[PDB]
């Protein structure tokens, strides 16, 4: 090879045939998370259990 | 200096000491002239770019 090298670079990969070093350290994490609720009670009563003679009627 | 030692054929190995004093990293600036030519030569000036105390006898590689 007749190419010309620089002395103080770092030594790149520059053309097709040049190698280089992947470290791949990969982490990927993704979370998603959703909620709802609904709640209705509801409960009425109404009793005498003695009525008046005036309001018998009723 | 590693970089230059390994491209000269020598391979210090990562974790070393490398303790010198008698080498300074510099920046060299030219005027690249008008019209210039192939085999023609140009001034160029170097300047200290870390801690260097001086560059008296010093030699650009
Ligand atoms: C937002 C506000 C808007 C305004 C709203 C207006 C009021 C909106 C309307 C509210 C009133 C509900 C109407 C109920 C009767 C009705 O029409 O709808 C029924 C179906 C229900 C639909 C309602 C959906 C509304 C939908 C919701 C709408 C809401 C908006 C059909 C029906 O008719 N079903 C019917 C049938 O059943 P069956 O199907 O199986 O056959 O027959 C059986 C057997 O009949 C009984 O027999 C008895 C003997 O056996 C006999 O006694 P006896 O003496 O003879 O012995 C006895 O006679 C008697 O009461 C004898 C005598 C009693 C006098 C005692 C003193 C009481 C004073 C009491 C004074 C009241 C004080 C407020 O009378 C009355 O003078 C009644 C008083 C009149 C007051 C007038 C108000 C002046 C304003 C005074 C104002 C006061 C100012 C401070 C016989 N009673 C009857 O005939 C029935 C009827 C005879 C009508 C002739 C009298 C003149 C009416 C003249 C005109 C009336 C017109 C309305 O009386 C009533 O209640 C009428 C109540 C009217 C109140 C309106 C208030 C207006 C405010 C005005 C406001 C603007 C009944 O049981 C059954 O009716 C029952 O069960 C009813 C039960 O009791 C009572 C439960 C009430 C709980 C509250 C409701 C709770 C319900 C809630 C859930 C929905």
């Amino acid at each position: 090879n007749y190419g010309y090298q620089p002395l103080f670079e770092d030594r790149r990969p520059r053309n097709i045939g040049d190698t280089l070093t992947i470290v791949l350290q990969e982490n990927v994490s993704a979370s998603k998370s959703s909620s709802a609720n609904a709640s209705r009670d509801g409960k009425t009563s109404f009793g005498f259990d003695t009525v008046p003679r005036y309001l018998q009627g009723l | 200096l590693n970089n230059m030692l390994s491209q000269l054929g020598i391979t210090v190995p990562t974790g070393t000491n490398m303790q010198l004093k008698n080498v300074a990293a510099v920046m060299v600036t030219a005027s690249y002239p008008p019209f210039a030519r192939q085999g023609q030569t140009i001034d160029v000036v170097v300047s200290s770019m870390g801690n260097a105390k001086s560059l008296r006898g010093g030699t650009l590689l």
